[PDB]
């Protein structure tokens, strides 16, 4: 049982790091996504223009 | 995100561009509508 | 010839920790029995004496 103990415990701890990566990969897509939208946001201004 | 096989969860990423937005040929600087001339006889015999 | 990624490898590496497992308890048992042995030696070896 110690030694279940102790797999479940490392593949635990692997797996909130792998979720960190996944958070990171969502800030820089979503920043990358602000960026478009504020170019989208003046050309509407413009073609309003 | 688990420590045994299948607890998996999954990102959908959609191909952002032009061509997935339309906009391709945004040409706005264009004619838009306009009315075409009269045809005469010249061309009407050019037709056949 | 090649191969390709497997399948379940989780399921894979728990049933070769269980195995280990197993193998260690029965030995763990083996020596157990051994020492209890060694014991009821010493005694019928003094009474004996």
């Amino acid at each position: 049982i110690a030694n279940r103990f102790t797999s479940n415990i490392k593949g635990l701890t692997q797996a909130a790091r792998n979720a960190n990566d996944g958070i990171s990969v969502a800030q820089t897509t979503e920043g990358a996504l602000s960026e478009i939208n504020n170019n989208l946001q003046r050309i509407r201004e413009l073609t309003v223009q | 995100v688990g420590a045994n096989d299948g607890e998996t969860i999954t990102i959908d990423l959609k191909k952002i561009d032009s061509d997935t937005l339309g906009l391709n040929g945004f040409n706005v600087n264009g004619k838009g509508t306009i009315t075409n001339k009269a045809a005469t006889v010249s061309d009407l015999t050019s037709a056949g | 010839s090649a191969g390709s990624a497997t399948t379940n490898p989780l399921a894979a590496l728990d049933d070769a920790i269980s195995s280990i497992d197993k193998f260690r308890s029965s030995l763990g048992a083996i020596q157990n029995r051994l020492d209890s042995a060694v014991t009821n030696l010493n005694n019928t070896t003094t009474n004996l004496s």
